[PDB]
């Protein structure tokens, strides 16, 4: 609730911003722990860091 | 901040320069905490709403 | 040319463009480095006896309500099928029972058998793993008698590998090792008793494999060559296709995901098609790698582009009907309407209502809004959850009220109804609740109840509380 | 909230099961209506006034 | 109450001291009914209740549950404003 995503009147949403960069932070995390599951190659996981 | 409001500022020159002619409707609109302790106080409204 | 530069896009793309192409004999080549590798890594598994007794169970497992036969095994290269389980039985057991020679040659020939067998990626895999975990568990007894004797009984290892490599698990080397009469000689003997019980468990782990050590590792480390080789394979060929993976990412350019998340989510794709190309069909590998690189983009975009998540199904629902608004809106000149989709599409016509409906994406609560000192929409949301301050007092006043009035039954009944509503108290309790507290019937408390509160209707009485009543 | 429950209780009253949220004319400002208009999306029943 | 304010680095164990529970997925809400979905940023098992003294799956909603963790969904029923 200090980064809230509540719906103004409308249907519509009002995200903040910090959810958009959390929700990044976090996909670029659970894709990195996936590139290290798979064993991929160097490059990639490079990449992801 | 409550408690606050703004219209425009005029002359009255009656006044003594302690005092500030202010509204009625403003006056009754910043104080009405002190308005609903008087009329329960007073008696004349039997609950606060 | 390292630095000068803050892009990651750029880090990307020269990292990728070092690396250069493939020709389709260069391909076939990688392929076949590819079947090299896995057919040791199967040959490697198929020296070994619990690789056979694994299957052996599960097929069981299947026969007795378990699993499925489809999901125990990938088929084979279901009569024939299971006629060859049991063939398999048969072979195990004989070999089994030949421990005295040839058994070398029968293992090889069960073993070989067995390679005609296609398995579940789950069941190889986890044949892996479990020779993985008995090499770690070797290496564990391993790792305490080398650590116990060269680290703490001050042991060359010179004179420790030398003799402990080539038998480690008699005595030769352990009571000889002191026989040799050295300074580490009267200093094993500290820990002889728990070497000795170390290679306990070595004994009971050779008892558990049917193979020895030496062969053993001989075994999975021929398997663990096989392995790293595909692995450097499938790494050269991936590297080749980034740029593949670059031209067909390019396209969904803007549609809500950052650019690398597309190239690398490709990259993830990709290596889901390279761990499945097939060759021998004959196909270029473009070709087929493309699918499964659009497929993860795809699935990614659908899954990770909204704030909300909705999922694919839904997702897929909302592509057609923009493509087919689109659609009609070339073609009937205008802009079509929510019913007319309805007959274009197969929908009951509330289902695209609700589809429509769907919310698009959150209005960032810092849009700038003109206006009076720069002030974005963030100021502009209420509170809702809040509760105005005047109700909060009259809740207090009516708290007042009701004490105050409570007061006025008497003592015994202010407490029933005290304790029948949750006056005062953490829990409103059961009728049966307050009467077995005050030692009676639930009809006579219900009377009770229904006294104070007839009571409290009585006009010269409640005037407060009717004026609790605002409407 | 307690005393809630006791204040209903002891006035036999069914509490609502709908909501108010009308429109109301703002703080303050006098005026004559000098024109309504109906918007009633389609599909929807017209009422009487529409 | 205090009288001074003391700022220093934060460490992996003192900000998992702060915290009440990882944020594992990126998901939001339940766009259908708009439930905080577990467990992501706006998880009620992690950062609490959504409305005051109700779980989440609805089981427990009067005070008379007040700080018990639900055992369906594990929201622990408490004020919403320990969501902020
Ligand atoms: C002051 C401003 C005009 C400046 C020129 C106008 C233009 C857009 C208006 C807002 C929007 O309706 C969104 C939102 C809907 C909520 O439900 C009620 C509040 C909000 C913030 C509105 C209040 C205000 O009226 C706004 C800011
Ligand atoms: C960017 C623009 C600045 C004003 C120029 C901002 C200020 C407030 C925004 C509108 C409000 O959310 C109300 C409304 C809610 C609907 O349900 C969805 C769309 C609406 C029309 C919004 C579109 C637009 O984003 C507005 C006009
Ligand atoms: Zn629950």
């Amino acid at each position: 609730d200090l980064r809230p995503l509540v719906p103004l009147d409308g249907g519509r949403f009002a995200t903040s911003d910090l959810n958009d960069l959390y929700r990044r932070v976090i996909n670029r995390n659970n894709r990195l722990k996936r590139l290290l599951d798979l064993a991929a190659p160097d490059i990639i996981v490079r990449n992801e860091k | 901040v409550d408690y606050s409001g703004r219209s425009v500022i005029t002359v009255g020159p009656y006044l003594r320069l302690h005092q500030c002619g202010l509204p009625k409707k403003m006056a009754l609109e910043l104080f009405k905490p002190f308005i609903y302790g008087k009329l329960e106080l007073r008696g004349l409204a039997t609950t606060i709403k | 040319e390292i630095g000068r530069t803050t892009d990651p896009v750029r880090m990307y793309m020269r990292e990728m463009g070092t690396v250069e192409l493939l020709t389709r004999e260069g391909e076939i080549d990688i392929a076949k480095r590819i079947e090299d590798g896995i057919n040791q890594v199967q040959c490697s598994v198929a020296e070994y006896p619990e690789a056979i007794t694994y299957l052996l169970e599960q097929y069981d497992r299947v026969e007795a309500e378990e699993a499925r036969l489809s999901d125990l095994i990938t088929g084979f290269v279901p009569e024939l099928a299971r006629e060859k389980f049991a063939e398999l039985r048969a072979q195990y057991v004989v070999t089994r029972d030949t421990i005295k020679a040839t058994a070398q040659e029968e293992i090889l020939k069960l073993s070989e058998v067995f390679k005609q067998f296609r398995l579940v990626p789950k069941q190889f895999d986890y044949l892996v793993n479990s020779m993985r975990v008995m090499m770690d568990r070797v290496r564990t007894q391993e790792r305490l008698i080398m650590k116990l004797c060269v680290e703490q009984c001050k042991m060359p290892k010179k004179n420790f590998i030398t003799l402990f490599t080539g038998n480690e698990t008699s005595d030769t080397w352990f009571n000889a090792a002191i026989a040799m009469n050295k300074p580490w000689s009267e200093k094993l003997h500290d820990v002889s008793e728990e070497v000795h019980r170390a290679l306990q468990k070595l004994q009971q782990i050779e008892e558990e494999t049917g193979l020895t050590i030496e062969q053993v590792k001989d075994i999975n480390r021929r398997m663990s060559i096989g392995e790293a080789k595909a692995r450097r394979a499938k790494k050269e060929m991936v590297e080749a296709n980034l740029r593949l993976v670059i031209s067909i990412a390019k396209k969904y350019t803007n549609r809500g995901l950052q650019f690398l998340d597309l190239i690398q989510e490709g990259n993830i794709g990709l290596m889901k098609a390279v761990d499945k190309f097939e060759y021998r069909r004959g196909y270029k590998f473009s070709t087929y790698a493309t699918w499964w690189i659009r497929q993860a983009i795809t699935r990614s975009i659908a899954d990770q582009a909204r704030t909300i998540r909705i999922p694919v199904h839904m997702i897929e629902t909302i592509n057609k009907l923009n493509r087919i608004s689109r659609q009609m809106l070339q073609e009937m000149g205008r802009e079509p309407t929510p019913e007319e989709l309805a007959e274009r599409m197969l929908m009951p016509e509330d289902k695209i209502r609700k589809v429509l409906k769907i919310a698009k994406e959150p209005i960032s609560m810092e849009t700038p809004i003109g206006d009076d000192e720069d002030s974005h929409l963030g100021d502009f949301i209420e509170d809702t959850t809040l509760e105005l301050p005047l109700d909060s007092a009259t809740t207090e006043s009516l708290r007042a009220a009701t004490h105050d009035v409570l007061a006025g039954l008497t003592a015994r009944e202010a407490k029933v109804l005290r304790m029948r509503f949750g006056i005062d108290m953490n829990t409103d309790y059961t009728l049966e609740e307050v009467g077995k507290q005050f030692d009676v019937t639930r009809e006579r408390i219900r009377q009770i109840e229904a006294k104070a509160l007839r009571k409290l209707r009585h006009p010269s009485r409640s005037e407060v509380l009717r004026s609790f009543l605002d409407d | 909230t307690p005393e809630e429950k006791l204040l209903r209780a002891i006035f036999g009253e069914k509490a609502s099961d709908v909501k108010d949220s009308s429109l109301r004319v703002p703080n303050g400002v006098s005026g004559t209506v000098i024109d309504v208009q109906v918007f009633t999306r389609d599909g929807v029943e017209k009422d009487k006034r529409a | 109450e205090f009288d001074a304010i003391k700022i220093a680095l934060a460490s992996p164990d003192m900000i998992r001291s702060w915290s009440f529970g990882e944020v594992k997925k990126p998901e939001t809400i339940n766009y259908r009914t708009f439930k905080p979905e577990r467990d992501g940023l706006f998880c009620a098992r992690i950062f609490g209740p959504v409305k005051d003294y109700e779980c989440l799956c609805g089981k427990y909603k009067r005070l008379k549950h007040r700080g018990v963790i639900c055992e369906k969904c594990g929201v622990e029923v408490t004020q919403t404003k320990v969501r902020r």
